[PDB]
């Protein structure tokens, strides 16, 4: 049993996760709890603290797992930006190993720099137009992106995608993509994405005119 | 330099079986000790089975005991995995890692695998996202690739074949109403270097064995 | 061709005690008593407080001239004292509510000394400079507590005193004062003029009237009259009041502080380091899977429960030899070092080859039952645990735990002795006439039996096709 | 010729529990728990106990009309109460210092009830006859405690009360009184005229001022107001004094007594008998031969320590295996014919056959076993939390010492076989059933040489065969 | 060996009221299944001891119910309700399981005022025909035991030439009997005329004298 | 009926050995253990030894272990005891009683012996103590025998051969400077019966096998 399932934290200050079991597993000669691994987005998990306390080779001393009997914790002094991803508890003694829900780790205000990219000519030669808006390296994650075509609000024809919190600078990056047919794209001139974010004194708009760099 | 390798991503319809391999390669290989674990998005992780070529009798998960099967080879130093029936909730990324050859002495995942992501194919159309307006920004330019209408995931994208990594953001793939996936990958660069620095994005969709290298150049109007 | 059975053997030197025998070597075992030793301690970083050194708590809080003045760290969770702490109350007397005060000052988060009653301003109608004595020397001259002031009569009169302080610091303030008890009536008059004097220290959380006694105590520290030391905690907003007509040692410096819960006092000669380790013995691992230790009856912080035993080690495996049922130390008079897979196993011998192999059905069922029994003991410990109950339960629980470990160790080795006898009877009941008993845990195969035939005996499905 | 070794066998059905096995039958054993019973509540010492029927202690000492009037034995060692004896204090209220009073009256050597304040004379300025109530009925009419008097106002006035008594009986006197707490102010006025009243009971050993509270209670036992009952002991010479202006239930009969130390109260339905037995339990008595008992936590007198165990029996002998009924480790079956000792031989030759025990091994075992059994009884001398843990500590120790006992016997037999085996190496082979096949013929005097411990073999084995 | 410590060594008691003796040991007695102590013994003067309460509490056959032995472990007692006159003699503790029995000091039980009836017997003629004269004084059935007997020959006090002898307390009437014997040569016996024994005892208002003249019945 | 009997009193000088027997009569002889105990006047009691007819093995007292010796016979059903050296403080009255069959069973002294008093020889001169006076007293007469100058003890004295026991007082023997013992035995009788009732005292000194019956008649002056 893991807790909490969602763990919001910030840089500088430490953190802690809690795992509890049904039986006070030991094994013979104190294998006890299996160690904990950090799985970054789109990456395999790596070893950290095997045999409860023994640290893994090639891992900073910031991490430190401690515990005795059927509850356990894992403390990390000073959270860096790279310390982000999903964490899980490791089944012990049993072969019905059973892992946690795991806890998703997530990390000063930073305003997004906004960029808009018109459809590449290559694409327009196949009947579909994709306009892209890029919000790069902002914090916190809360951000709002509206599309405007000839100043009219759009609805449905846009998809968004966000990266996990950066491993170095603790920022989020976000992409919004306006997918239109080539038909509709030829009917309107002004394409724009309006961005709002806590770090913006005013809403920002990046726009362009069709066929007009 | 000690790391194991396994088979790439695959795709099978509900009903057909699937096989995955996990080679040991370099270097310090216990003759024995290999385990398998799955991870579906939205769930967590659960043990599948274990095998040793000592040969200690293998162990399976009671829930999947009927279907799973384990085999291994000492000469080639490779472990294989097999499943019978498939379904919508059966999709997950299968990982493989070493275990204690003895099994009774202890347990440890010193080195982990890569992750065989198993779920028709279709290569992506890669469109340049080119720097726009004026100096993008005086001190910073943005550019990228639009990797559109591919299936099934996943897809690779590096910049200038690994040379460029600092400042790169590759966004999560997104499913479209068409049933095809879409993905964007951007990078920030010095706006002054645009005229002198070539930027290439390298898109690999292994399900269709497709390689696309798209040069993203500015808008010299 | 021959098939043999045996036990596991290893290079382990772990010894356990049973009911019948003692100092028995076994293959696998879990310990139940940890003794590493203090590196230094050195715990939670800074955290030891102002190493008291040659002074004690009383001399430090009162400000004995021999002690080092602040200085003094801002925060500490526990306090360390030395047995050689000669310097406490320089002027004779006794510290009232000393044990209480020791536990209050043990753990602190914020600590600041401030001049509650400045010597120069607060006392205009009384002489504060004359408050020195030979009992408290500093540099070969009469001195006094740095935090207190001994008020003496100003000439031929000691006017009624009435001073108060309101705690505006926003945190409980520790105030300390003293009441003098002179030797003779002549000394009483020479110090405070009046004969029948009184002292009163009032507050919202405390109130008491002191009538000083004038009597010749036996001489100590070159002073016939003595001095009792009192203290209290003023909550933020409460007003302390000092009404007195003589025999009052008013405070000079109070301590605004923010206490922490728990903790205690350590009296030892060990020195200090910095290593960020919690209460559990160095190197802060601590990291003590066992709930028992043999270091000190009481230890400070989140530590395991103390048990004064010479050794406690619960047995998990079998006797290591590189019985009741007759197996261990019986027909089979030796263990298998070559076999490493499992506790119990077979050994085939034929034209194809020879090798060891363990029976996982008996081994896994034993591991599941042993692990379950080991966890059941750690459960029975932690789940169920003034001098006849604090110290009385300790000696009896120690004996109760010793008896239980001895008892459970004998049940463990007999469970292994039985599991092996059951494995031999499983083979014996299969081949009644096809193979005879050697007497050394082996079977002489009369008919031919290849690797696939040997596996049929391991599977548990034996056929009877030939002589 | 054949010589064999064996252990003792007996018809005993005593079972003991060990570490590995449980319910193991043995030839000899000592119990550590006497709960043997069917005893009937008897009498500790010649002095019989005071039996309360239809009342409790409070109703008896106060004198509830429903209780049986003296009667009352002059002396009693303890008092027995009934669980269905719940009619005590007829008027509602609570008995102050009831637990203390119960322990005082437990054991008494001399007891005499006397009229401390006669109703007719002692109260001339107050009405004593009106002190009756519906809560205390006797014969379908209002009555009151036989030992107390409820003083009511005499017309339109309640004068100040001041009565005293000097204990001239030469032994401590038990005095009891009550303080009434009415329901409403109207009832207070109707009973004692005055509104703000007080009561004071002074003595050298006791002093207290009672201010009665006038309040409406839940109204139980058909009375809305309550009444608290107090008591004290007046030493010979001390003077009790009753100053009060209302709300005082003065005493009528006090009790001159000479109490005894210790003792307690038994609450059970068992009857009384005349067997004169010396410990007692809540339900019956025991023989207290054992240092532990399991009947009830409450005990009177010098009884064994109570221990809540299913069974405790320390083993002394060996496992009893006769193995001879119906039609008929290394050795199977026991030697029923042998009664000489625990361990012994059995010779077989042309002269005769018979069993004989080895007294050197047997006597050394009896001395060590007896010494070990006494060492355990020396451990019980250690005089709710300690009870449960000591019980488990004792259970563990009996189980542990039982395994050490049977293994000590198992070792003593193996040492006796090795003693014979090492003497005759080649002159006789091992049968495997604890017996020895004598190749050379060995007469009765030759058999004694093996028992003595002095055997030589200058003769050939004769084992040439074949 | 077990140290059987008795107490008291001298036990004075009276009729009607009960009594109690105490014995304690060095080691506790059990001896396998509660075999325990052997018992206590009552040894009358010039007689063998008889069994009483074997196995600590089990009474002996042919013994009244007045006796009752009780105890658990080391110590303590053997109580006897109402002491009769025949309940007199020496008592001892039981053996200590281990063969060294080691018995007690066997404490001595001893029990209204009764004045002695006094009788004096002159030398028989048979004896005087051998050169020795023995005068005998008999104090019969008195209590308490404290009694004083003086010999007077021609009114002169005697010294040394008299021996005394007392019976144990009677098993029926609780009285003592005493004999005093004045041994003289036939020479001295012929020189003096008046032989007398003077008796004093609490039950005598005055000292009693029984006397006679030589050769003169 | 199952009373046992033993040898009579004896006497031996320091240095010579002595033997004592104890026959089992009235038995009921299931062959069970026999024991021996001593009792010296002025001291108490101490165990000497033990012997069994079931078990040939015997037990002795460590202090006297060297000198003592035990023997028995099944046919005659008799037990024997013997001592080597003698001394003044080793002299005591020896008793014999049953004990136990097996070593493992309990102990009990159900039946006891008579008491062989072992400790230099003579017969006594018995002189009448005659009652005349003024007939002793109106309601009661006293008479007796003076059993003088015998050695060694012990001596018997009954009256009218057991017929007369009520009122008889036999006093403890007393040692004289001569080394010979003296004893008195008296009885009270109705003073009226003196003229019609014959009174005889029966003195038996077994060490000298001597029988004296002395008629005590009054003083008819
Ligand atoms: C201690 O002694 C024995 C230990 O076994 C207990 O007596 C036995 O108890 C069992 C039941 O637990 C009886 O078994 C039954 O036998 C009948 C046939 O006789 C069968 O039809 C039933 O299905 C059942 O198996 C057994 O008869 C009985 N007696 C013997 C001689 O074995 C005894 O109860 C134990 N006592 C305590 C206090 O633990």
């Amino acid at each position: 049993t893991q807790s909490p399932v969602s763990l919001p934290v910030t840089l500088g200050q430490p953190a802690s996760i809690s795992c509890r079991s049904s039986q006070g597993l030991v094994y013979i000669d104190g294998n006890t709890y299996l160690n904990w691994f950090q799985q970054r987005p789109g990456q395999s998990p790596r070893r950290l603290i095997y045999n409860v306390f023994t640290r893994d080779s090639g891992v900073p001393d910031r991490f430190s797992g401690s515990g005795s009997g059927t509850d356990f914790t894992l403390k990390i002094t000073t959270v860096e930006a790279e310390d982000v991803g999903v964490y899980y508890c490791m089944q012990g003694t049993h072969w019905p190993y059973t892992f946690g829900q795991g806890t998703k780790v997530e990390i000063t205000v930073a305003a997004p720099s906004v960029f808009i990219f018109p459809p590449s000519d290559e694409q327009l030669k196949s009947g579909t137009a994709s306009v892209v808006c890029l919000l790069n390296n902002f914090y916190p994650r809360e951000a709002k992106v509206q599309w405007k075509v000839d100043n009219a609000l759009q609805s449905g024809n846009s998809q968004e995608s966000v990266t996990e919190q950066d491993s170095k600078d603790s920022t989020y990056s976000l992409s919004s993509t306006l997918t239109l047919s080539k038909a509709d794209y030829e009917k309107h001139k002004v394409y724009a994405c309006e961005v709002t974010h806590q770090g913006l004194r005013s809403p920002v708009t990046k726009s362009f005119n069709r066929g007009e760099c | 330099q000690v790391q194991l390798v396994q088979s790439g991503a695959e795709v099978k319809k509900p009903g057909a079986s699937v096989k995955v391999s996990c080679k040991a390669s370099g270097y310090s290989f216990s003759s024995y000790g290999i385990s398998w674990v799955r991870q579906a998005p939205g769930q967590g992780l659960e043990w599948m089975g274990w095998i040793s070529a000592y040969n200690g009798n293998t162990n399976y998960a009671q829930k999947l005991q009927g279907r799973v099967t384990m085999t291994t080879d000492t000469s080639t130093s490779t472990a294989y995995m097999e499943l019978r029936s498939l379904r919508s909730d059966d999709t997950a990324v299968f990982y493989c890692a070493r275990d204690r050859p003895h099994i009774l002495t202890g347990f440890d995942f010193d080195y982990w695998g890569q992750g065989t992501l198993v779920t028709s194919t279709k290569g992506p159309s890669v469109f340049p996202l080119a720097p726009s307006s004026k100096s993008t920004s005086g001190g910073t330019a943005a550019l990228g690739c639009l990797v559109k209408d591919y299936f099934p995931e996943p897809v690779t994208v590096s910049w200038n074949s690994g040379a460029l990594t600092s400042g790169v953001h590759t966004f999560p793939a997104v499913l479209q109403s068409s049933g095809l996936y879409s993905l964007s990958s951007v990078v920030t660069v010095p706006s002054s270097s645009l005229g002198t620095q070539t930027y290439i994005c390298n898109v690999n969709h292994k399900p269709s064995n497709t390689k696309v290298d798209k040069k993203v150049e500015p808008k010299s109007c | 061709d021959t098939l043999c059975i045996g036990y596991h053997a290893n290079n382990s030197t772990d010894t356990v005690d049973t009911v019948l025998e003692k100092n028995v070597t076994v293959t696998h075992s879990v310990n139940l008593l940890e003794d590493k030793h203090n590196g230094k301690l050195c715990k939670l970083r800074g955290v030891a407080p102002l190493h008291l050194g040659k002074c004690n708590i009383a001399g430090w809080i009162l400000g004995n001239p021999e002690c080092e003045s602040l200085s003094t760290a801002s925060s500490w969770s526990y306090i360390v004292e030395t047995p050689s702490s000669d310097n406490g109350t320089c002027y004779p007397g006794d510290f009232i509510d000393y044990e209480e005060l020791r536990e209050q000052l043990s753990s602190v988060s914020s600590f600041e000394r401030f001049e509650i009653f400045p010597k120069t301003s607060s006392w205009p109608n009384h002489d504060s400079n004359k408050g020195v004595t030979a009992a408290c020397p500093h540099a070969g001259a009469k001195s006094f507590y740095k935090n207190l002031i001994w008020l003496v009569k100003k000439g031929n009169s000691y006017p009624k005193l009435s001073k108060s302080y309101i705690n505006d610091k926003g945190k409980e303030v520790l105030v300390l004062w003293g009441i003098h008890h002179p030797s003779t009536s002549a000394d009483q008059q020479s110090l405070y003029q009046n004969a029948d004097t009184y002292v009163f220290v009032g507050s919202s959380r405390y109130s008491k009237k002191f009538k000083p006694e004038i009597a010749i105590r036996p001489k100590v520290r070159d002073q016939e009259g003595r001095m009792n030391y009192y203290w209290t905690l003023v909550e933020p907003g409460d007003k302390i009041t000092f009404e007195a007509t003589g025999n009052l040692v008013v405070p000079r410096y109070a301590f605004a502080m923010e206490r922490n819960a728990g903790s205690g006092i350590i009296i030892s000669d060990t020195p200090v380091h910095d290593c960020n380790t919690t209460c559990q013995t160095p190197k802060g691992a601590i990291n003590t899977s066992l709930p028992f230790q043999n270091i000190h009856p009481i230890t400070i912080g989140k530590c395991p429960k103390y048990v004064k035993s010479t050794k406690l080690r619960l047995a998990t495996g079998l006797r290591n030899i590189p019985g009741l049922f007759g197996a261990i130390a019986g027909f089979i008079e030796g263990g298998w070092t070559g076999m490493v897979d499992g506790w119990y196993g077979y050994h085939h011998q034929n034209e194809q080859g020879s090798g060891y192999a363990a029976d996982l059905k008996s081994t896994q069922n034993a591991i599941d039952e042993i692990t379950n029994k080991v966890n059941s003991v750690i459960e029975k410990m932690n789940t169920q645990f003034n001098k006849k109950v604090d110290d009385g339960f300790l000696d009896i629980w120690t004996y109760n735990a010793e008896l239980l470990v001895l008892l459970e160790n004998e049940r463990t080795l007999d469970y292994h002795d039985s599991n092996v006898k059951n494995l031999y009877e499983k083979v014996r009941s299969q081949l009644k006439n096809n193979a005879k008993e050697i007497g050394n845990g082996c079977f002489e195969f009369y008919h031919k039996c290849d690797n696939t035939c040997m596996e049929s005996v391991k599977n548990g499905t034996y056929d009877y096709p030939k002589y």
